């Protein structure tokens, strides 16, 4: 039950001798008044023999499998949220509920509930043309069940909510790859649209790609040569209002958001971001090349990764393939190692990490192979775990 | 008006007093009312 | 929150408790760097310092501590910058590009003063563009062409060369007081010593790599005497590619 | 003293934003209704003055929860002591250090540029009258630049502001503030701490 | 009525000025409550 | 001024002003409702991990051919799975070269 | 030797071969050192019953922090008996931290034993809230607090209200730590097989201390027969779960490293085929 | 309402920053509405009850509602001797103490509202960070066309968190399923069957006994695992709206980037309000190298 | 003085100084309407002896109580659940049918077991051959007949 | 040729499923549109019309007598407003932009309804939102319950 107007209806118990042989003790409390039981409480008000047969009655059927008439038929078949013939859920839907429902049903329409239907007309209504202002409405349950009857919600502590706000400042957190989209994240915009497929937006950077990483001999070439406006846009008057639509929709698609770091949005209208390339030149100053990974590029040399694995790891020291998905993680793409890749390095570089860490001043930076902390960004360990 | 990043503090101005905010002592929240959103779609066709 | 904080001081996102003098101290702290904001603001001249692409939040890794490198940044460079703007904003120097100023300056006694500090300022800023924190590695076109004239018979012997020629003309440097260009003269490539105010692009020559062997630049960490411990950690955390592009454009 | 008070509450929570272009003195009453709104607005002129005890009474007007803030008590322990008992007068330059308003502006007959920028701008939706006075206050009112730390009229120098730390600050007595200031009287002029 | 609280009204911006030169700009209880009723009737204005 | 056939815009707005009252006008005594990013968290994991993390709750080799989500797209693919990519990129320009 | 193993050579062996159970352990590692309440009850509970310098007790602290110490059972027991004494005798700077069920009068049933536990005294000891407990990934955590209080609220004597028996030195082995491949070394205490609890307790010097509290008869009855038990090993999960959690990483070691080292050498052995070919 | 509308936006912003995913406008302004419903039977509970003032002792009473609706006012005949405008300032005082107590009411529903709503919230912030692909950078990073880079800011203090495990298939159905089987144990154990026929276990069978409740009866029928929504692996509204129209699809992305950037704009102002406070920024900008060098 | 200090900084009680407590946002809002809430109230109610107190101590006259209480059942998130599932989350989850759902079940269970382990041996196998791949599933042949 | 349409946010195949049907079918007393209305970010109008139809479809479904009253209910000021305009204007019809007055008022002039709004108290909250709160003279009750004949 578990409310205040759950309780249950009255019981018979037996008589003085019967209560006294059965309870061993009582005690009495303050006197409070009588409260009826609700509707399903109420025994009477609730049963449900002529559903209970019905369920009965067709349960042997459900002991078979389950068969599509259309031979083939796997996908299913969706059922929408909130429609009327899905949902099972019956708050105050009791016997006296479903009976008035069903005589609403059949005054309404005495046709549905024939086998052989007749002809159905409308007729006229004994209340006037306005008998729907008496005749309307789906069976009211009594306000009281509706207002105080109910289950009591369990206590939320203040744990838990500060877990959840614990849990939205971290995803309050920004992610790097939104104030600037890079130009390869930028290809993944396809339209179903039929003018769009025609013409390749991204044809030069997905090259690019193919012909920098995938091997020669499989790989995707394509020639703007032969693309409608020649991979290019066209000019501004010469473009019949699709290189201005094309050019506009590109824009919105790639332009960025968020904070940068100067704390301000991408197009914010007094300060400006990446002036004249200078993120750009930048980048190009910077580049991309770690310590451990050149370290580890020169001592391998030009012989063989995969021999240099099985070298690496014994018999049943180390598991190759999980060592093999480690180094291409790490090295084709910039990843940071896994503490088992970091300690194949540790072991079998050492000489270059006590080269490089020979001659370090003590409060300059280090380049160390630790795994105390429970995690691989190197982030945490403020770039020098790699 | 929306892409340029000014303007958007005087939604978040009720943060400049931090003990005032949490107190909740007052209900002008909004800029144009009790609250930011209070009324999106019908309150600012009133122009012409 | 980024224009109100002053440079120095950071931004910590923990929160922890801090006692009322000490809190009284931190703003105090934070209205005297804005006054002196404030000061340096008016007296801005036409040259300022150079960006750090890399962070500097901690010591360059490899190769210089935290408050060896803040000194040798804020400290040096700054007297120079100041001591360039002083001597530019009243001669007819004044409203040109460094690289002009330094061309101009450059072989004149009387002018010298001027020209040092230019010297100073350009050297600095390529120190500062040709340091990457953790060093590169160098790249297969420039360690080919050095193999023609450094190399000698033998698998990458021509970077091992270079990193000995280098030093051997830093130490060859004496004065403790210069720097060491590793540049291409239009023929081919060399190491040239250039003491206290001077420049290659005074001397015409298209510089490669920068190395700085002043007294200051390895008196905290490597002492007196460890200037070949230094300059193997220079090597160590150096920037071959930015070297690679320049020469490649001075090919064509 | 009930329509005073009204009228600060009403001006504190006035829903729409509302600006009080603060020129000149203020007194307890005058401070309340111009500190408390949702925008305040300093010019050079600014002038707030509580002057509670040397007419005799109390010193109304809320200005006393500024000054209790524990903002204010760590910037400036004592000022608020020093404020309630000598009855000085805090400034444009004052208030912008405690951060009470974040507007000064130094445009003469603001009033007018103002009228005339509202109604060049023409819409009404939430977003568009939030960019035009984001705008405003960022063009003419926020400190962006042509503003010194010197040329802005304070009395708080932080001289005076270690003075008030030292004479005012964690002295929780009248009795006992007037034998500190008793005792800081027979420094003489060759003293350090003088 | 009394001639102390003064409204000009452009077609978006509303100024209130207190006129009360004589007494310092000194409230009474009566010009208090009007000042009262005009800013909360200009804030609470359509087009304020 | 307000023109008479447009005030029923502010009709809304009036009737929520007047149902403000009671409990809708409050508050949570305690949250502004702002939340600031204090600390940085990462879920990242290598391939290795990433391949069997979710052998139990979701199907086996969740991440199969995933270029996003996985650091190897084909890593965890079956031979049909990779010989249809292939033979298609293959296949296209297949009297080119 | 390989079967003889210390927790730190189970590490950096796992660090090798499995990298999720190892990175998992090493976090919550972590997260235990950065965690201040366990700390200040590790050294409030080990202070009166060591009696030693302050520094001596903190790098102990350490020692168990990171799995090099384990404390002996005379010292458990002796450090039970001394925390009861502390706790009966001045409850203020106890009851801020330490929380015993305070049972409540009211309540009444038809057993002797519950009225016994219903007279007001102490019934259960309460164990640490999982803000600051032992370390709970966040994806779980809000619902394991949620079933945590649903439990206390409720009286169900099962979950995380229980405490899983902990693993100390027998008295005669003098090492300080777990081993994989000695098990006599760590002794559990169990209710029909008693390491002497009660027969220490008995000797205390504090025994008229501890049975003139008006709240501890219930406990020290042992109607059960495991009612002194029970509260040891809750007190002890609460003070060092570090040492459970070992116990725990141990035995996961030790029943799944085999096929582990299986599956990599048939993997080494399959591509050092393929490489041969 | 305003608290309510700002964590939704910031759960759609965060959830289209992170993971690339469309939350419809519909199930948007779902949660608000079932917020303010909420609120709204809160009120309907509160109308029915009662809150009492006092003024000048005893002398007056009023008794309103908690929404501060005036019901009865009883005033000693003493008070008639003074004037109107101190029975009037009398009543309102009274009144202000009736409604400091109906406050004081609403105030705790409120934030029980509030908790519900955050209990509600929770499986899709549980989702959209509880899955194997999502990362945050430190807002004090500087970030370039590529990447970003890490200043020190004190490195070895600064710890990065994670909040999945990485043992294989952890996750909320499972905690439920093991609290599930050890409350199921606890029933069938020895002491259980006492424990059930006990108080205690009526209580609960009470109210965690959804199973047990009659047809027709309000309330679950069964106890459930909680909702597994996690955002890199569901498609919520991106994928219908891209292949139904483009247009739609774009309007939605920049509905969801402005709400995250406004959300970020308002982290960022408290974060400067916080260190204005703390005394560690100044009043006006001081440092433009911050600003303009970019 | 410094009970005249004390006594200043004691609450204000009307019958000190005769002033009723000042509370300024009740006061903005129903001031200037506490008439017309009274009159639509019905007046205020003279009961003789309110306030006072008899020698005994007992509060003759005694005051109303009030009866207002947080309310502990009311759960709206609870009171309006998913369709067909009792779950109380807001979520618009678009669920299946009950025995497509189990139909699909199956069959992927039958397909993923005879693609990866088609020799029965129980062991995966990432090269499946082009019978056991393409070949049509004879439980659904079975099912028809 | 009919592929796309405004306002695709709120589609009709998620408006076929009326929100929180059951809810409110249980007691119509508790739920007046404006908590319905709550659920959609839409105009008044449009949210108004929604209503209508989503209790349209749930008493279609129902196989019940829809409450042909209920958009009555709803747009009970505009039932009044085009009854007294086609009393004043001699027309029959819904008016329109074309054929209303023109008067411009001052921006504040709403400020004396806006204080009683604002200040107005409630002892429940079906008193706050009754349906009949528009009608407070004889001659709004004639313009209101003049369509049918029964009332």
């Amino acid at each position: 039950g578990g409310s205040v107007l759950d309780r249950s209806v009255a019981v018979p118990i037996g008589d003085s001798t019967q209560v006294r042989e059965l309870f061993v003790e009582t005690k009495v409390l303050g006197v409070e008044p009588l409260q009826s039981p609700p509707s399903w409480r109420t025994p009477f008000r609730n049963d449900f023999a002529e559903e209970r047969l019905k369920e009965l009655q067709r349960a042997p059927f459900k002991r078979e499998k389950y068969v599509s008439l259309i031979q083939g038929k796997y996908t299913p078949k969706v059922k929408k949220f909130g429609y009327t013939q899905h949902t099972t859920v019956d708050d105050f839907e009791t016997k006296e509920y479903k009976d008035r429902l069903l005589s609403k049903q059949f005054f309404q329409n005495p046709q549905a509930f024939e086998v052989v239907p007749d002809r159905n007309e409308r007729s006229v209504q004994f209340g006037g043309k306005w008998e729907y202002q008496r005749t309307h409405g789906l069976p009211t349950v009594d306000r009281n069940e509706l207002e105080n009857g109910w289950s009591e919600v369990e206590p939320i502590s203040d744990g838990e909510m500060k877990v959840i706000e614990q849990a939205l400042r971290d995803i309050s957190g920004p992610r790097p790859g939104n104030f600037v989209k890079p130009p390869s994240k930028t290809k993944s915009l396809q339209l179903s649209e039929s003018w769009w497929e025609p013409l390749g937006y991204g044809w030069e950077q997905h090259n690019e790609e193919q012909k920098a990483l995938c091997d020669v001999t499989e790989q995707r070439l394509i020639d703007g040569s032969n693309l409608p406006f020649g991979g290019k846009l066209p000019p501004f008057g010469t473009s019949y209002g699709m290189g201005e639509r094309m050019r506009a929709i590109i824009e919105d698609y790639s332009k960025g958001f968020g904070l940068g770091p100067h704390g301000h949005s991408p197009t914010h209208d007094t300060i400006h971001y990446n002036t004249l390339n200078a993120e750009g030149e930048r980048v190009r100053d910077l580049g991309y090349t770690d310590a451990l990974g050149r370290l580890f590029s020169e001592k391998l040399g030009d012989r063989d990764v995969h021999q240099w694995a099985v070298e690496s790891c014994a018999d049943g020291e180390a598991d190759v393939r999980q060592l093999l998905l480690s180094l291409h993680e790490w090295r084709e793409r910039g990843r940071p190692p896994s503490l088992l890749l970091a300690n194949v390095l540790s072991k079998y570089l050492e000489e270059e990490i006590a080269a490089f860490n020979k001659g370090i001043p003590e409060n300059a930076p280090k380049l160390q192979l630790e795994t105390s902390d429970g995690t691989l960004a190197h982030s945490g360990s403020g770039g020098s775990r790699s | 008006f929306v892409d340029l990043e000014t303007g958007t503090s005087l939604y978040f101005r009720d943060t400049r007093d931090s003990a005032e905010a949490i107190a909740h002592a007052a209900d002008s929240k909004g800029i144009k009312g009790m609250d930011n959103a209070i009324d999106l779609y019908n309150e600012y066709r009133i122009v012409p | 929150y980024h224009a109100y904080v002053p440079k120095g001081a950071s931004v910590q996102m923990g929160e922890t408790f801090m006692p009322s003098n000490i809190a009284t101290a931190v703003f105090r702290e934070t209205e005297a760097a804005a006054a002196r904001a404030d000061k340096t603001k008016e007296e801005t001249g036409f040259f300022s310092q150079p960006r750090l692409n890399y962070p500097v939040s901690s010591g360059i890794p490899a190769l210089f501590s935290k408050d060896q490198f803040d000194m040798q940044y804020s400290l040096f460079h700054r007297d120079v910058v100041e001591t360039l703007n002083r001597h530019t904003l009243g001669t007819p120097l004044e409203g040109h590009n460094l690289e002009t100023v330094i061309r101009k300056t450059s072989f004149d006694a009387t002018q010298a003063v001027a020209h040092t500090a230019a010297s100073e300022h350009f050297n600095y800023c390529f120190f500062y563009k040709s340091l990457r924190p953790w060093g590169t590695a160098p790249p297969p076109r420039l360690r080919e062409a050095l193999q023609l004239q450094y190399g000698t018979n033998g698998s990458a012997d021509a970077m091992d060369e270079v990193r000995r020629i280098v030093w051997v003309t830093a130490a060859s440097h004496q004065e403790r007081c210069g720097w060491v260009y590793l540049v291409w003269s239009g023929v081919h490539f060399d190491v040239v010593e250039f003491p206290h105010g001077s420049c290659p692009i005074a001397s015409d020559l298209i510089p490669l790599l920068a190395l700085n062997v002043h007294e200051s630049a390895y008196i905290l960490d490597y002492g007196t005497s460890g200037l070949k411990q230094y300059v193997e950690n220079y090597f160590k955390a150096c920037n071959w590619p930015l070297a690679e592009r320049y020469y490649l454009m001075a090919i064509g | 003293l009930r329509q005073h008070a009204s009228l600060i509450w009403r001006v504190y929570t006035a829903p729409r934003p509302l600006m009080t272009l603060t020129n000149g003195k203020c007194r307890g009453t005058g401070c309340g209704l111009s500190l408390f709104a949702k925008y305040c607005a300093l010019k050079d002129s600014s002038e707030f003055i509580f002057d509670g005890p040397n007419v005799g009474i109390t010193p109304y007007g809320g200005m006393t929860r500024l000054l209790a803030r524990p903002e204010t008590s760590l910037k400036y322990p004592g000022l608020a002591e020093f404020v309630v008992l000598t009855g000085a007068s805090l400034f444009a330059g004052d208030a912008l250090r405690l951060g009470w308003t974040d507007l000064f502006t130094t445009i003469p007959d603001m009033t007018y540029h103002i009228k005339e920028w509202f109604d060049t701008t023409e819409h009404m939706h939430n977003d568009a009258v939030a960019w035009q006075l984001g705008h405003l206050l960022e063009t003419c009112f926020k400190m962006k630049e042509s503003h010194s730390s010197a040329m802005e009229r304070a009395a708080i120098t932080p001289t005076r502001a270690r003075w008030v730390e030292d004479a005012f600050a964690d002295q929780p007595s009248v009795n006992d503030i007037m034998r500190t200031l008793t005792e800081i009287e027979q420094l003489p002029f060759q003293s350090t701490h003088n | 009525a009394n001639r102390t609280i003064t409204g000009n009204d452009g077609r978006f911006s509303k100024t209130i000025m207190i006129n009360e030169p004589q007494c310092n700009q000194a409230l009474s209880a009566k010009t208090a409550s009007e000042l009262s009723k005009e800013i909360d009737k200009a804030t609470n204005a359509v087009y304020s | 001024k307000v023109p008479h056939s447009l005030i029923y815009n502010i009709y809304p707005y009036l009737e929520e002003i007047r149902r403000r009252k009671g409990m809708m006008a409050m508050h949570p005594p305690g949250k502004d409702g702002l939340l600031m990013p204090d600390r940085v968290v990462d879920n990242r994991l290598p391939d290795h991990l990433k391949r069997g993390y979710y052998d139990d709750v979701y199907w086996k080799d969740f991440f199969a051919g995933s270029d996003e989500h996985l650091n190897e797209p084909r890593m965890g693919l079956r031979g049909d799975e990779m010989r249809r990519r292939l033979e298609e990129a293959q296949t296209s320009p297949a009297p080119t070269t | 030797q390989n079967e003889d193993k210390m927790v730190v050579h189970v590490l950096e062996e796992l660090s090798l071969r499995n990298d999720g159970l190892v990175m998992d352990i090493q976090y919550a590692i972590r997260e235990n050192k950065k965690n201040r309440r366990l700390r200040w009850e590790f050294v409030t509970t080990l202070l009166p019953v060591f009696g030693g310098n302050e520094a001596k007790v903190e790098q102990l602290y350490s020692d168990y922090c990171d799995g090099k110490y384990v404390p002996n059972i005379t010292v458990a027991v002796e450090a039970f008996i001394a925390f009861l004494h502390n706790a009966t005798q001045h409850p203020e700077t106890y009851s801020a931290s330490d929380y015993f069920d305070i049972d409540d009068g009211k309540s009444s049933t038809a057993s002797g034993t519950g009225d016994q536990p219903s007279a007001g005294q102490y019934t259960t000891l309460k164990l640490l809230d999982p803000l600051e407990g032992p370390f709970v990934f966040d994806n779980v955590k809000v619902e394991y607090i949620q079933t945590v209080e649903r439990f206390r609220r409720h009286g169900i004597r099962a979950g995380p209200v229980m405490a899983p028996a902990t693993g100390f030195i027998a008295a005669n082995c003098k090492s300080l730590n777990y081993f994989t491949r000695r098990q006599e070394e760590v002794v559990y205490v169990t209710n029909d097989s008693d390491q002497g609890l009660r027969r220490s307790l008995e000797n205390s010097a504090y025994h008229k201390t501890i049975a003139a509290n008006p709240a501890l008869q219930y406990l020290l009855k042992a109607r059960r027969g495991a009612a002194l038990v029970e509260t040891f090993n809750r007190f002890f999960y609460r003070t060092m779960p570090m040492l459970n959690f070992y116990q725990n990483v141990l035995k996961h070691y030790s029943e799944t490293i085999q096929p582990l080292r299986q599956a990599a050498k048939s993997s080494t052995r399959g591509l050092a085929r393929a490489l041969e070919s | 309402m305003e608290v309510y509308r700002r964590i939704t936006e910031r759960v759609r912003g965060a959830l289209w920053a992170h993971h690339g995913r469309l939350m419809s406008e519909r199930q948007f302004h779902r949660i608000l509405a079932f917020v303010y419903n909420n609120k709204y039977e809160y009120q309907i509970r509160f109308d029915r009850m009662e809150v009492v003032g006092r003024e000048w002792g005893g002398r007056v009473e009023v008794v309103t509602t908690p929404a501060g609706f005036l019901k009865r006012v009883r005033v000693n005949p003493c008070v008639e001797d003074l004037t109107l405008y101190q029975q009037q300032q009398l009543i309102l005082s009274a009144y202000a103490n009736a409604c400091a107590d109906g406050r004081k009411l609403m105030e705790q529903a409120e934030m029980n509202i509030y908790k519900q709503f955050l209990k509600d919230l929770k499986p899709i912030v549980m989702g959209i960070r509880d899955n194997p692909e999502f990362y945050t950078v430190s807002e004090n990073s500087i970030e370039t066309i590529g990447g970003v880079l890490q200043t020190g800011d004190s490195n070895n203090l600064c710890h990065t968190h994670r909040t999945i495990p990485a043992a294989k298939a952890r996750q909320p159905a499972d905690e439920v399923r093991a609290r599930q089987e050890w409350e199921q144990k606890w029933i069938n154990s020895p002491r259980g069957q006492s424990w059930a026929l006990t108080l205690r276990g009526k209580t609960y069978f009470a109210l965690h006994g959804p199973q047990y409740r009659p047809r027709g009866a309000p309330g679950a029928k069964k106890e459930t695992l909680p909702l597994d929504i996690p955002a890199p692996y569901t498609a919520m509204d991106e994928k219908r709206l891209l292949k139904k129209n483009w247009m739609a699809y774009l309007d939605n992305k920049h509905v969801a980037e402005v709400m995250w950037t406004r959300v970020k704009i308002a982290d960022r102002e408290k974060r400067q309000r916080l260190l204005q406070e703390t005394g560690r920024a100044w009043h006006r900008p001081i440092n433009e190298e911050a600003i303009n060098r970019w | 003085d410094d009970s005249d200090i004390l006594r200043l900084r004691a609450p204000l009680t009307y019958d000190m100084d005769s002033t009723a407590a000042l509370h300024v946002p009740t006061h903005c809002g129903k001031a200037s309407r506490l008439a017309g809430m009274l009159q639509d109230a019905g007046g205020v109610q003279v009961l003789d002896g309110l306030g006072e107190v008899d020698d005994k101590g007992e509060p003759k006259v005694p005051p109303l109580q009030s009866n207002a209480s947080v309310p502990t059942n009311v759960s709206f998130y609870e009171m309006a659940r998913h369709p067909w599932e009792d779950r109380a989350s807001s979520w618009r989850r678009d669920g299946f049918t009950e025995g497509s759902l189990e139909y699909f079940e199956s069959q992927y269970r039958s397909a993923e077991r005879a693609v990866y382990d088609e020799e029965g041996r129980g062991v995966r196998n990432y090269w499946p051959s082009r019978d056991a791949v393409e070949g049509i599933a004879q439980e659904e042949e079975n099912d028809a007949q | 040729r009919l592929r796309y349409e405004i306002n695709e946010d709120y589609k009709v195949r998620d408006e076929l499923g009326p929100e929180l049907f059951a809810l409110w079918s249980k007691a119509p007393e508790r739920w007046p549109p404006e908590r319905l209305s709550k659920m959609y970010g839409l105009d008044f109008t449009l949210v108004r019309k929604i209503l209508v139809w989503h209790h349209f479809k749930a008493c279609y479904d129902a196989c019940v007598e829809p409450d042909w009253s209920l958009p009555k209910r709803l747009f009970a000021l505009e039932w009044i407003r085009d009854v007294r305009a086609r009393k004043h204007g001699l027309f029959y019809g819904k008016m329109r932009f074309a054929e209303q007055k023109i008067t411009f008022y001052s921006d504040r002039f709403l400020f004396r309804d806006l204080v009683n709004r604002r200040e107005a108290s409630y002892a429940n909250v079906w008193e706050m939102d009754d349906p009949y709160r528009f009608l407070q003279t004889e001659q709004d009750y004639e313009d209101y319950w003049g369509d049918n004949y029964d009332v």
